[PDB]
């Protein structure tokens, strides 16, 4: 997965 | 709201005690009872909700995506059959995400965005918004789809907005909402030349103002920064 | 029971479904309504009961160590009062801790154990008896925390009395068993002595006998002596 | 903690 915040 | 005879601070007290037993499901109840006492919501405050519903919602989102794997799996050409039960339990888990997901975005609506009028609180905020459309959009496939992306593109698009004019390029919450709203591009909005372009102009942005910073500061501002990196490692 | 309705054969796939995506209290639910079946479970629908508790009960006891931890420094000479909060939600917790124990308890007694005629079943719903009271134990403070210890001193002991009879000593059930009640002389019975005796006797005897196993019997003797090697090390 | 199964 790509990063979130 | 069975939180409705509760003090309003002991309540922020006990999210805070849930967060530290690792009890993210009543951390979110906990909160959800601060946000319906109907007062505005401090930054620590709105830290605790949106670090209590993304654990809550992630442990959702991680489990429904092992079992849409396994659906998918069962579904290939040579499986044998192993009836609805894959099928089954994966909607039940996707209609408990969209319970807690159609939650927050109900807090938010009723009413913590129209009073928010700081750009620090209406940004953090919509951008939660954008969020959990966005939750909703990895698990939609019917009528409405289209519809859960543009809302989440246009809460998204407000937010930036406002970013974009009342807070400085390193701003964490700016620099997370792009980071956000560049991953939405990527896996949602089937826009990976948007994502990548929105990552590297607010990392570029965001480095041309770090000089302007207290060392605390930076390290905040630089942390988010590597995330933007580490997605554009990951799409180039 | 919200369970009545679905095919015992399909909460066990579920159950399994629920474990690969670790939605440990799905597995819990589903494995208890197979449970209320009214058949006797297999070896492998046994261990989904006991892993699935296992991980429910064992979020709720850290969770619950964590409270009870500030609970204490908040009643050290010293500290600010910061009022009931910390006792409530401990106390919270502490009572979602022995529903969940009173639960399993009560499918041991309605009716798993008294259909188990079988050393390999026996012993081990015997031992999550056993288990389970001590994990009341672990929290109880009341006119029955005696009682509590004695309930779970028994069901380990006949467990215990059983296994010697009918198990060789390499088998994990019976390793398991005098693993946990040498925990429960250690950490509940202020017993120290008889819990290393208890672990180091199981210990050489299992040894003695790892020459009749196969590889992969081996492997599995072998995981559980390590555990009982590793409390001896902590405790001496 | 000591270890139990
Ligand atoms: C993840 C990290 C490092 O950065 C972020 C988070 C969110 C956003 C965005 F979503 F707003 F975009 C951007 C960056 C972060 O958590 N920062 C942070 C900033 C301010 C307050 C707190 C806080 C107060 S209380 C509390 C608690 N967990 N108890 C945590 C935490
Ligand atoms: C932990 C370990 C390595 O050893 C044990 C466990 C329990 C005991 C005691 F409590 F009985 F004492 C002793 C040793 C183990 O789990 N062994 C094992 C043995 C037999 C069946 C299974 C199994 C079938 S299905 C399934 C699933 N998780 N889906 C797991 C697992």
């Amino acid at each position: 997965f790509p990063a979130t915040v | 709201g069975a939180m409705g005879s509760m003090e309003r601070a002991s309540l922020i007290q006990k999210a805070k005690l849930a967060e530290q037993a690792e009890r993210y499901e009543d951390m979110a109840a906990f909160m959800k009872g601060a946000v319906e006492k109907g007062e505005e919501l401090s930054c620590e405050e709105r830290n605790l909700l949106s670090v209590a519903y993304k654990n809550v919602v992630g442990g959702q989102r991680a489990a429904w995506r092992v079992l849409s794997s396994i659906e998918q799996k069962s579904n290939e050409e040579g499986s044998e059959e192993k009836g609805p039960e894959v099928r089954e339990y994966r909607e039940k888990v996707e209609t408990e995400l969209q319970g807690v997901c159609d939650t927050v975005l109900g807090l938010l609506d009723s009413h913590l965005i129209k009073e928010a009028g700081d750009a620090e609180s209406r940004v953090f905020y919509l951008k939660m918004k954008g969020d959990y459309y966005r939750y909703l959009a990895e698990v939609a496939t019917g009528d409405d789809k289209k519809r859960i992306i543009d809302s989440a593109r246009s809460a998204y698009q407000e937010a930036m907005d406002i970013s974009k004019k009342e807070m400085p390029p390193t701003n964490p919450i700016r620099l997370g909402l792009a980071l956000n709203f560049s991953v939405f591009h990527y896996e949602i909005a089937n826009s990976p030349e948007e994502a990548i372009s929105l990552a590297k102009t607010t990392f570029d942005e965001a480095m041309a103002d770090l000089h302007t910073l207290s060392e605390d500061s930076y390290k905040d501002s630089t942390l988010i920064m590597q995330l933007l990196r580490d997605n554009l490692t990951l799409w180039t």
